[PDB]
């Protein structure tokens, strides 16, 4: 896919393109995370139109990276529907201090299937996680804050803490790089204690997994979503003063709105498709 | 058309770009060129209103559709020298130069003693800029609310809305 | 020949009289290198035709 | 009323300070605008200027 730039060099074009081609295989994804990456666009070196219309195409090419390296999620939610079955089934055969609230947090739990647009899988693994958590906190005999309003936090269920350690550790790894899926199953939980509760660490691991990369894939898009907005707009009211055919022209094609995906991506090939037309209001160098 | 229309890759548009593909596919049933979701609930609320109740009440049910054959009648219209040369710093020459239709369309409803019929029409010719579609029958398959979709759970409700079309009185003799 | 090209453009798909000139005309000189991609739409000579209408009509707005 | 404070339910009570905190069941719009009907011909201001 090309992208082009306008006040840049071969070095620069090659970094970038480089930076771009190769961002799956770098740990703490984001643009700010390598500023130094960011600095190369050139503020304060160039002019502003030309920095400008620079900056967004590098945060177009971001968005079209981001959405096409697509973090997959199909044998991770596979897996989550067969640890969803197993601890309905190991909630059948299990005596509780209460027979009807644990069958109704349980029925919550069971039938659960996701939608194919990754909106609402997140409420839904969410409701499917509290259920869990409520089956764990009432399995071991421990109380449960049944103040109406506040729900109960997702949380493992007495564990040992160098395995919770290192659940903060893998957590926040993928916090910084949401790309490369591992799913490390915990082989380091401790048996003679309740099946039931191994059940929903395993879990309760692979829920917390799934609502964090769905939660660094929302921050990650909305902010790029709102800097290439607030770029747009800038160079919309930069551009305004400047009176041509050419200026008005490139003012003609981001007139589009781009709080869409898809609209940002036909505002990407279309500043791309007639590239040399507008390029002579732009000035380079 | 009565395939269903899944994606947000059917419906697309450019404007004021230089688009010959959305100019070449008019009278086409694939595309649906729509802007950008404009209609919040306000709007499509005021909307409802003016073309569901308060339409029909003043005319008395007198009101129909029509959709302008709009590349005809623009090529027609504005592809003119007086339109395409343009300077940017006699009145019965500027009536023979503007067209033999548009004289009679722009001749009293829009010029007065400060402009005449030649300076106006520029700037009418300046909204050609974003240019519109054909008119398109939608109709609108909808099922009803949580309500009442126990009575009949298969049932489909199908509206039928006119796309770039309009809302007239009168049939256009000159049009 | 890109010459053959672009008299095939303004005189026979476009269809401008030869007053209408590529040499006087800036927008058109510019769109001639926009016109010339497609080997295709040739049959319907109003699209060209719209399509240079409304750019000259972005040439000369106010906004 | 009752309300909720630190992960718990508690009553909270508080004085009406004026008339006009009555519900709608209580004291309706007719009945102040009688009220205010009623205020106006005290003041001598019947026909209202």
């Amino acid at each position: 896919m090309s992208l082009q730039f306008i006040g840049l060099q071969r070095r620069d074009v090659v970094a970038l393109v480089n930076f771009l081609r190769h961002l799956t295989q770098k740990p703490d994804v984001d643009l700010e995370a390598h500023p130094k990456i960011l600095k190369k666009c050139g503020e304060k070196r160039l002019h502003r139109r030309t920095v400008l219309f620079n900056e967004l195409m590098l945060w177009l090419g971001y968005y079209r990276e981001l959405r096409f390296h697509n973090p997959d999620l199909s044998s991770v939610l596979e897996e989550f529907e067969v640890r969803c079955v197993a601890v309905a089934r190991r909630g059948y055969t299990y005596p509780f201090g209460d027979r009807g609230k644990a069958r109704d947090h349980l029925a919550v739990l069971d039938r659960t299937e996701f939608d194919t647009d990754v909106r609402h899988d997140a409420e839904i693994v969410e409701r499917a996680l509290v259920s869990a958590v409520i089956l764990a906190k009432m399995s071991v005999r421990e109380t449960l804050v049944t103040a109406i309003g506040q729900t109960e936090p997702i949380a493992f269920v007495h564990l040992k803490d160098t395995e919770v350690q290192r659940i903060e550790e893998n957590l926040e790894g993928v916090r910084r790089n949401m790309f490369c899926v591992k799913p490390l199953d915990l082989n380091l939980d401790r048996h003679a204690n309740t099946a039931l509760v191994n059940a929903v660490n395993k879990l309760v691991y692979t829920g917390r997994l799934i609502m964090n990369v769905r939660r660094s894939w929302e921050e990650l898009e909305r902010k790029c979503l709102a800097r290439i907005q607030e770029r747009c707009k800038l160079l919309v009211k930069e551009l305004r003063m400047c009176l041509s055919f050419d200026s008005n022209y490139c003012r003609n094609i981001l007139k589009h709105a781009v709080e869409n995906g898809d609209s940002a991506d036909t505002l990407l090939e279309l500043l791309i498709e007639d590239f040399d037309i507008y390029v002579d209001s732009f000035p380079q160098s | 058309d009565r395939q269903p229309l899944n994606p947000a890759n059917i419906e697309a548009r450019h404007h004021g770009v230089s688009d010959v593909p959305r100019l070449g596919a008019m009278d086409a049933d694939e595309p649906l060129f729509v802007d950008d979701y404009r209609a919040t609930d306000d709007e499509w609320t005021l909307q409802k209103v003016f073309y569901l109740c308060l339409m029909p009440a003043m005319t008395n049910n007198r009101a129909c559709g029509l959709g302008l054959n709009l590349k005809t009648l623009l090529v027609d219209l504005f592809y003119r020298p007086a339109f395409l040369l343009m300077p940017a710093a006699s009145i019965a020459a500027q009536r023979q130069a503007v067209g033999e239709m548009l004289t009679e369309l722009v001749e009293d409803v829009a010029t007065d003693a400060h402009t005449p019929l030649l300076q106006a029409c520029r700037e009418l010719f300046l909204a050609v800029q974003f240019v519109g579609e054909h008119v398109k029958v939608l109709e609108v398959r909808a099922p009803l609310d949580h309500a009442q979709r126990q009575g009949l759970p298969d049932f489909i409700s199908r509206q039928h809305v006119l796309y770039n079309g309009c809302c007239v009185v009168t049939a256009p003799k000159t049009l | 020949k890109r010459d053959e090209k672009h008299r095939h453009v303004v005189n026979v798909v476009l269809e401008l009289p030869t007053e209408i000139s590529e040499a006087t005309h800036p927008v058109l000189a510019t769109m001639l290198s926009k016109y010339t991609r497609m080997s295709s739409l040739f049959n319907d000579k109003c699209a060209f035709k719209l399509d240079l209408l409304r750019m000259v009509a972005v040439s000369r707005t106010r906004r | 009323t009752h309300c909720q404070e630190n992960s718990e339910t508690v009553a909270l009570c508080t004085p009406r300070i004026v008339i006009g905190n009555l519900p709608d069941g209580l004291a309706p719009g007719p009945f102040h605008e009688l009220r205010t009907w009623e205020i106006m011909e005290h003041m001598r201001l019947r026909p209202p200027p």
